[PDB]
């Protein structure tokens, strides 16, 4: 169908048990969503580590915009469009840098202030008596109002659309905090490396599978089962190598899973883990343990360390695993393309062996070398393939729904519900047409 | 007793057992502690305090090669394949004394399956002793030269 311009259309697409498989194949669709819902909800851009002193920047793209993320001389954070206000030419090349006192374009050389104003122009008489001071581009570069941060991650809005960032997220930013908590100085450093990993299918893929509790035991069964023949007649106390300790446990029985639990929030966020874990002597670190006590004391240490969220989606673009310091960016390209970005963070002040099992993870789960990763993108990019079919044209997310659930809020429920591909789905369908 | 080019051959023929899907006779070219390490980043420092593609010791290559004979492997259906060429290997040291060689190696591998293709290319560094008569390797060490680019699946080894 034509979408453009056609919200009944696209809220057809979406029921409350099922979506239609457009969502997935749709170039259309993908256009549309740089249009109206990648510019109307808040999106990861980068953390602070990144850019810590007046001048230093990264750069980005979000919704086919490109960024410039830089911090501005009074130590904020600031973001604006990499697109200068004479013809456009990005300021700034490379993936990041420090720019001084101002941007200079690289072109014909006007500059602007690290918040995006402008500061100079070249033979500035010129303008002198056109109307280049009743144009926008008299302002210097297009600056976002929506910019925000929470414990060193930064997230942006393009539009004026949609919730703001408190509401956006609600508490759901507590998974951050546990993750920059497990630092015996509370702060996080980017380090060690992005994995970064070309997928050959749509991102809705790459996001629902971080909540497919049904998917491990089947997608995964070569690579687990393998795993655990290497690791026969063990003590169960035993220190495993991290590939088995990591693969094993894809193939634990349903109940496992559907135990554990998954929290949905207003907006699509979750987090999958709703228990509290008992921080046990297997694989401690005692010079780590002492130097969480030292910093929060017995209490504080046993609340932060017992937390076991084993990931949380920030809906749409980026998910973080807390216990582990690893974090994913969604980066999408086309209806059928979505690279995938994994960075970690070096936990400040704590001994060197918790970025080594962070880097570990980093490389054994998320390389382009993965087999864990092999496995996954095999099964996105058959379904990538197989929902250009006919006849039946929807992809079921009915299990365990109830309409219950509709009253949104924050919801706990079963570790195998597939609440939150509905919950996101109901979210995107908002995004989408309330621009439209 | 060890010539410069024993030490070639072992580069060339290593090469040749992964082209040829000798993968458990390849595995047995490293000593038991090696690892083989494709680096993230280029002149990364090490293997341990930084992300790489692939660390692998004996376990992991072990688990690699093992998946690659299951039925359920669905990301090896069709199989993937995969060619290497090779600039001669060059001699970077040879301690005989201290039964340590270093060779460094250009390569051009290409990895297909069905329809897709697709090439990269690098330089090896093999780290290789004597052990029981037979040259092994103590460290394969994979340069891709766009190892931190966005890459898509690499599914065999290089
Ligand atoms: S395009 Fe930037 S100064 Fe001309
Ligand atoms: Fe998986």
């Amino acid at each position: 169908t034509s979408y453009r311009d056609n919200p009944d259309a696209i809220r057809a697409l979406v029921q409350d048990d099922r979506v239609h498989r457009d969502l997935y194949t749709s170039q259309e669709l993908f256009e549309l969503e740089q249009e109206h819902f990648f510019a109307n909800t808040w999106n990861y851009v980068g953390h602070e580590s990144q850019l810590p002193k007046p001048g230093d920047w990264i750069s980005n793209e979000i919704a086919g915009r490109p960024l410039i993320v830089a911090r501005h001389s009074d130590g904020s954070v600031r973001a604006m469009m990499n697109r200068c206000a004479h013809k456009g030419s990005r300021l700034v090349n490379g993936p990041c840098g420090n720019t001084g006192k101002f941007f200079r374009c690289p072109y014909h050389a006007w500059t602007f202030k690290t918040d995006g104003s402008l500061l100079a122009i070249p033979l500035k008489t010129g303008y002198e008596n056109t109307a280049l001071h009743e144009c926008e581009s008299a302002k210097g570069l297009t600056t976002l109002r929506y910019v925000r941060s929470h414990r060193g991650f930064i997230f942006v809005k393009i539009s004026d659309a949609g919730p703001d960032f408190d509401d956006y997220f609600g508490d759901s930013l507590s998974s951050i905090d546990n993750m920059a908590d497990r630092s015996p100085e509370g702060e996080l450093e980017i380090a060690g490396g992005c994995l970064r990993f070309m997928h050959q299918c749509n991102w809705k893929m790459f996001v629902e599978n971080l909540n497919d509790t049904m998917h491990p035991m089947v997608a995964h069964e070569s690579s687990a089962g393998t795993a655990k023949r290497m690791w026969a007649d063990k003590p169960e106390d035993e220190p495993k190598p991290m590939a088995v300790e990591q693969f094993a446990p894809f193939m634990s029985d349903y109940k496992f899973f559907e135990d554990m639990g998954i929290r949905t929030y207003d907006n699509g966020h979750s987090f999958t883990g709703v228990h509290f874990s008992i921080h046990s002597k297997y694989k401690a670190i005692p010079a780590y343990d002492d130097a969480m006590k030292a910093r929060y004391g017995e209490a504080k240490t046993a609340q932060i360390l017992g937390m076991a969220r084993h990931n949380t989606v920030y809906y749409p673009n980026l998910t973080i695993k807390g216990a582990i310091q690893a974090i994913r960016v969604v980066k999408p390209i086309s209806a059928d393309r979505t690279l995938i970005e994994s960075w970690t963070f070096r936990l400040k002040g704590a001994p060197p062996e918790l970025l080594q099992r962070t880097t570990m993870y980093n490389r054994l789960i998320n390389s382009p070398f993965s087999v864990v990763g092999h496995d996954d993108l095999q099964a996105y990019r058959g379904m990538q393939a197989g929902l250009h079919a006919s006849g039946n044209e929807w992809v079921s997310l009915h299990r365990n729904y109830d309409p219950s659930e509709l009253k949104g809020g924050e919801i706990t429920t079963g570790g195998t519900n597939e609440l939150p591909m509905r919950n996101q789905y109901r979210a995107w369908v908002q995004r989408m047409t309330e621009t439209m | 007793e060890v010539t410069r080019q024993d030490l070639i051959d072992f580069v060339v023929n290593e090469a040749h057992l992964l082209d040829t899907r000798r993968y458990e006779e390849w595995n047995a070219l490293f000593t038991d502690d090696a690892f083989y390490w494709v680096p993230l980043v280029p002149d990364q420092e090490d293997g341990l305090n930084h992300t790489s593609h692939l660390y692998e010791d004996k376990l992991l290559r072990e688990l690699r090669i093992e998946r690659l004979k299951s039925p359920r492997a669905f990301s090896q259906q069709p199989p993937s394949r995969c060619h290497h060429l090779l600039q001669v290997p060059v001699v970077e040291q040879f301690d005989a004394e201290g039964n340590r060689f270093v060779l460094r190696t250009g390569f051009h591998y290409t990895e297909s399956q069905g329809d897709e293709l697709q090439f990269y290319v690098g330089t090896f560094f093999h780290h290789l002793t004597v052990r029981d008569g037979a040259l092994r390797m103590t460290l394969k060490r994979v340069n891709l030269l766009n190892c931190d680019a966005a890459l898509p699946a690499v599914q065999l080894f290089i």
